[PDB]
This record gives C-alpha cells, sequence and structure tokens, in this order.
C-alpha cells in the first residue's frame, strides 16, 4: 500500500510551537504544554488533564499514525496514561485519559495504572465507541476492549513509538518499546479485524494524571494516508 | 562553494530528521524565516507543483527542479 505523509494532520520538533505558543494545525487544551521539541500533554503533577487534537477532520479511507512519546516517572508505578484518538468530534476536555467521553470512533489507550487490580498494567487497549458508552475508568476498559496487550511503556531509555494502522477495515497496533535507538524495532501488540469507524474524524492525543503522576510527552504525531 | 552546493546545504539545513526528504512541516519552517490558511496554500502549492510521486515529501532532485 502506498503511503502519503499528511503534514496538516501532524506535528514534530525541532520547531513544534510557533511564537504565539501554538501548534500549527492542532488545538491544545487543558494542562498541555507545547515546547518546541515536544508537547508535554500532561506533566507529573496531581490531577492533570491535557490534550491535542487536529483542527480539521481527515477523510482518509485508510491511514497510519506514527506516534513517538515518553511516559516518565520517579516510581515503578505511575498514572494515568495517554490516549491516541480517531473520532468524529474533538474531545478536548474530559475524564477519559484527559479527553471527552462517549466518543464515536476509536481510542488507543496506554494505561499506566492498574485500577482493576489484576496486575496486568501498564497495558495498551483498543476501545471502539458509538457515542453511547462510558469508558470504565475503574476497570481499565476491560470489558470494553476490542483488543489489548501488556507493554511497559514507562521509563524507557529511548522514546516509545506506536504505529497505528487502519487498512482494509483492520486496526493494527505495533509498538517499539524504546529499549534501543533503532526506531524501526516494532513488535506486534494488537489487532482488530472488520472494524468500522467514521469515514471522517479528528486525530487526537490526550493524557491525565491522578494522585500518582507521570510526565506524558509526545515528541511527534505523524499521520500517513494509505491506498 | 557553488550555487548548487548552497541549494544542497539549504535543503539539508531543513531536513531536521535526516531522512534526505523535506516534508510539509519542514517546509513550513522555511516559509516562516501569517495565517494558517496562508501557510497551508503555500505548502499545498509547493507539493502540488513539485512532489512528483505524490508521497508528501520532496527530495533534493524535486527541490532543485524548482
Ligand atoms: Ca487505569
Ligand atoms: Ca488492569
Ligand atoms: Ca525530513
Ligand atoms: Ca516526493
Ligand atoms: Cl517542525
Amino acid at each position: 500500500p502506498h503511503r502519503r505523509f499528511e503534514y496538516k494532520y501532524s506535528f514534530k520538533g525541532p520547531h513544534l510551537v510557533q511564537s504565539d505558543g501554538t501548534v500549527p494545525f492542532w488545538a491544545h487544551a487543558g494542562n498541555a504544554i507545547p515546547s518546541s521539541d515536544q508537547i508535554r500533554v500532561a506533566p507529573s503533577l496531581k490531577s492533570q488533564r491535557g490534550s491535542v487534537w487536529t483542527k480539521t477532520k481527515a477523510a482518509f479511507e485508510n491511514w497510519e499514525v506514527e506516534v513517538t512519546f515518553r511516559v516518565t516517572g520517579r516510581g515503578r508505578i505511575g498514572a494515568d496514561g495517554l490516549a491516541i484518538w480517531y473520532a468524529e468530534n474533538q474531545g478536548l476536555e474530559g475524564p477519559v485519559f484527559g479527553s471527552a467521553d462517549l466518543w464515536n470512533g476509536v481510542g488507543i489507550f496506554f494505561d499506566s495504572f492498574d485500577n482493576d487490580g489484576k496486575k496486568n498494567n501498564p497495558a495498551i487497549v483498543i476501545i471502539g465507541n458509538n457515542g453511547q458508552i462510558h469508558y470504565d475508568h475503574q476497570n481499565d476498559g476491560a470489558s470494553q476492549a476490542l483488543a489489548s496487550c501488556q507493554r511497559d511503556f514507562r521509563n524507557k531509555p529511548y522514546p516509545v513509538r506506536a504505529k497505528i494502522t487502519y487498512y482494509q477495515n483492520t486496526l493494527t497496533v505495533m509498538i517499539n518499546n524504546g529499549f534501543t535507538p533503532d526506531k524501526n524495532d516494532y513488535e506486534f501488540c494488537a489487532k482488530v479485524e472488520n472494524m468500522i469507524i467514521p469515514a471522517q474524524g479528528h486525530f487526537g492525543i490526550s493524557a491525565a494524571t491522578g494522585g500518582l503522576a507521570d510526565d506524558h510527552d509526545v515528541l511527534s504525531f505523524l499521520t500517513f494516508q494509505l491506498t | 562553494m557553488s550555487p548548487q552546493e548552497l541549494q544542497l546545504h539549504y535543503f539539508k539545513m531543513h531536513d531536521y530528521d535526516g531522512n534526505n526528504l523535506l516534508d510539509g512541516l519542514e517546509l513550513s519552517t522555511a516559509i516562516t524565516h501569517m495565517s494558517e490558511d496562508e501557510l497551508i496554500n503555500i505548502i499545498d502549492g509547493v507539493l502540488r507543483d513539485d512532489d512528483k510521486n505524490n508521497d508528501g515529501y520532496i527530495d533534493y532532485a524535486e527541490f532543485a527542479k524548482s
């Protein structure tokens, strides 16, 4: 499949923020701090929430995002996590990893913290929604997850990269776990076949903290259109 | 130090990720050394005119051609 880079749905360093403190083509909100080499979507303070969404909807039948990020904290346990979104409407504020609830599309959630106490976190969790489901914060999305994997994305020597691909109605998540500088060292995490999501949507990224707190940094969000 | 050597040095001065290609965001930093709609027109403009294989990038050959 032939991939085209779509700058208008993308951001990255080294000149990420412009001088008025804004990210070109994207709206940020909540606690998000855009610097120039990254956006700290939610910093390591108690009870933060922040987000970054595209200004316009993208109308791609098939696509890929390459999202590079760090989730960093002093402890062996942190919270809450980081979400990557494709959704019919922007979800700038809310209780779901800092973004809005009852969304219509898909969220890929990097869930640092084990609310359901099943010792199966940090974890990466795919959650579809039609505008009627409340994310179940207290069960780490367990009964709502289409697919998932356990992957410790915290406190890594090199940045973590998620590659998220929607091709021919299947959604694949591949993760480079940040153990090495090789940026192509991806491993399979999860896949959802025969998945139907809106034909147009915003791309988004959000994060939040609770009583525990990591810094959630996103270095780049690169969006590609496929054929 | 020839004209072309400077075209080339210029090209790779804006290749911040070192993949030998210039994407829209890279070009945008050159185009601002204005509204987003002005910025979008220019970039869309560059890619329409100069990105032959339609992959979102312009390589040094495509760059020179302008
Ligand atoms: Ca959780
Ligand atoms: Ca759990
Ligand atoms: Ca480049
Ligand atoms: Ca090209
Ligand atoms: Cl940039």
